[PDB]
């Protein structure tokens, strides 16, 4: 009867694989597996993550083929992936990220081996692209109903676990159910590689290609945009002619939500492109 | 920091570890080592305990204890005796004044609160010695 | 039972189709591979058998597998091109022995040579020194001949073969009407 504080380690591997699984997150019920190695009790790491072929039966304990499972696992053993399965993941599109009866039953059946059995549910469908943040799931014992619910230390991370702030599902399904915190890990190799690759993704091959293009497009394309900018600015100025009257009348309080400033500032920011590319053209002409 | 102006190492350690309670809560037990008692010392000899009573220029009622709910202009002398010195504010060290009629006085004039000894001016009998406690929760 | 890996090399040249000796003995030694792999199947079915040729470009027809079912189908289309190659033919097998599944299986590689060796004694004794260094069992089998049977090949085998006790054996088959099956089944390496 001992319980410690566990934290699920998530890398970019499983994340991206769950993004591809997000593209695979069609309403048809799907299956997934997670692999890794357990160094100790209170830490869990996942590395190898793959998908599973779809079926008409949907998610079930019968849907998982044991011989095919062990086969693929053996194929992973002969290769450079010597990690045991740490659990299984799936998708629950549109009816919520919670777990049904069959799901918690096959979870109960799959947790017979591993005491941990990390449960991850991804649902990109109603999830905005603003945040990819996901919440891992856990299974409480049925014999702990007499004593306290969660005997876990390090309560400082519950505020980080407060991200699902929804006022329904949380304390609604809180009975015999709970969750676990999620953190990531990054080294220098992944950092430098991904940063350089992304910067290059926002850049060009020789990087000198599409610059001079816009530099020479300043006299064609941008000019029209500058004319339109002058049109909108004048459309503001005609009201700005009406403004000093109000400034000569009330001056108390602001009934106009329009700032009229920062937008024109941004217009100037778009106007600075000519100045910034001027030196560029100078460098091109010079040498 | 200390009275001499130097900072206490176990105090800084204690309070920083106290701020380290975020990661590990049981580590907050090191706060007890950062506790610094505020008082004076009227002790002259190791086996001899005298009694020194001074006076203050402020109100004793203002320096008293804020007794909570039950739920079942100048003081003649300080409340500190048998030296059991109570809590003392560093700002109250400037307002204390030694009695001119006091029998026992140190060789060094007392100005700011700190660690000092007591010197016998009379060098005679009747040192007013008090007994020692008995067995219990402590040693 | 016995845990070991089996690597068989077949000669894809046109010297096997000659009219003096057996009428395209490739099929005969194919049947030999069949009966010895079925023998190994009867003894220890968990053993895997790989297949590759001695030609210039090394191309694996079938990866090592306990099931010879598809192997029997892959025994066809020998692609009769090239002549012979030795060094990279060794390096494509002995160095590829690390790709096996079971790590408890012993390393055993044989060869069928129907063509004269183009490599000098230097490469021979060097590669033999390498195989002796990494300690891999090698069985030399030569079907058909032009020049003298064993000249430098004797010293080659002697230098290649270490651990005299229960070590490797040399198989030398002369011309004759009899098949190669019962002839290569004579040593202890077969069955
Ligand atoms: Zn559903």
């Amino acid at each position: 009867a001992v319980d410690t504080a566990e934290q699920v380690y998530i890398s970019s591997l499983a994340l991206l694989k769950m993004l591809k699984h997000g593209r695979a997150g069609v309403p048809m019920e799907v299956m997934g597996l997670m692999l890794g190695e357990f160094v100790d009790d209170y830490t869990v790491r996942v590395i190898d993550v793959f998908a599973m072929p779809q079926s008409g039966t949907g998610v079930s304990v019968e849907a998982v083929d044991p011989v095919f499972q062990a086969k693929m696992l053996d194929m992973l053993k002969q290769t450079g992936r010597p990690e045991m399965v740490v659990g299984w993941y799936h998708s629950h599109p549109g009816f919520g990220c919670w777990l049904s009866g069959v799901d918690i039953n096959t979870q109960q059946s799959f947790e017979a081996l591993s005491e941990r059995a990390v449960a991850v549910v991804v649902d990109p469908i109603q999830s905005v692209k603003g945040k990819v943040v996901i919440d891992a799931f856990r299974l409480i014992n049925a014999n702990m109903m007499v004593l306290g619910h969660e005997p876990r230390q390090t309560t400082s991370n519950l505020g980080h676990l407060n991200k699902p702030s929804i006022q329904a599902l949380i304390h609604g399904l809180n009975r015999h159910y709970y969750s676990i915190t999620i953190n990531y890990r990054k080294n220098e190799l992944e950092q430098k590689m991904l940063l350089n690759l992304h910067k290059k993704s926002w850049m060009e091959g020789l990087t000198l290609q599409d610059y001079s293009e816009h530099c020479k497009h300043n006299e064609s394309v941008v000019k029209e945009m500058l004319e339109l900018a002058k049109n909108y600015n004048k459309a503001v100025e005609e009201e700005d002619k009406m403004t000093p009257e109000q400034l000569a009348i009330k001056n108390v309080g602001k009934q106009d939500p329009k700032r009229h400033l920062e937008e024109h500032v941004d217009v100037l920011m778009t106007s600075n492109i000519v100045q910034c590319l001027a030196a560029m053209l100078d460098t091109v002409v010079f040498k | 920091q200390s009275r001499t102006g130097h900072t206490h190492m176990p105090s800084v350690v204690g309070v920083l570890v106290f701020t380290q309670f975020w990661f590990w809560f049981p580590l907050s037990h090191f706060l007890s080592l950062a506790y610094t008692p505020t008082c004076v010392i009227g002790l002259n000899k190791d086996l001899k305990m005298p009694k020194v009573q001074y006076k203050s220029n402020c109100k004793p009622s203002t320096f008293a204890y804020p007794a909570p709910l039950e739920v079942p202009s100048i003081t003649a002398k300080a409340k500190k005796k048998e030296k059991n010195p109570a809590r003392v504010m560093p700002a109250q060290l400037k307002v204390l004044t030694m009695p001119e009629t006091c029998r026992y006085q140190p060789f060094k004039p007392l100005s700011i609160g700190g660690i000092i000894i007591l010197k016998d001016t009379s060098e005679d009998i009747e040192e007013l010695v008090e007994p020692v406690a008995a067995h219990g929760p402590k040693i | 039972m016995v845990l070991e890996s089996t690597m068989v090399c077949v000669d894809n040249s046109e010297y096997m189709r000659n009219g003096d000796f057996l009428p395209t003995r490739l099929q005969a030694q194919q049947d030999a591979v069949n009966i010895v792999c079925h023998s190994k199947t009867r003894s220890n079915p968990e053993n895997n058998v790989g297949l590759i040729t001695l030609a210039n470009d090394c191309e694996v027809l079938t990866t090592l597998t306990p099931d010879t079912g598809r192997i029997l189908s892959k025994l066809h289309t020998v692609q009769p091109k090239g002549k012979i190659t030795f060094c990279t033919g060794i390096r494509v097998a002995h160095l590829a022995l690390k790709h096996r599944q079971g790590k408890n299986h012993k390393m055993r590689i044989i060869a069928f040579v129907g063509s004269p060796v183009e490599d000098n004694e230097k490469d021979l004794v060097k590669l033999a020194k390498r195989l002796k260094k990494e300690k891999v069992n090698v069985d030399i089998i030569n079907f058909g001949e032009e020049e003298v049977n064993t000249e430098k090949l004797t010293a080659f085998v002697n230098t290649l073969n270490g651990k005299d006790g229960t070590g490797s054996h040399l198989v030398t088959v002369p011309p004759g009407p009899s098949l190669a099956d019962a002839l290569i089944s004579s040593p202890i390496l077969a069955g």
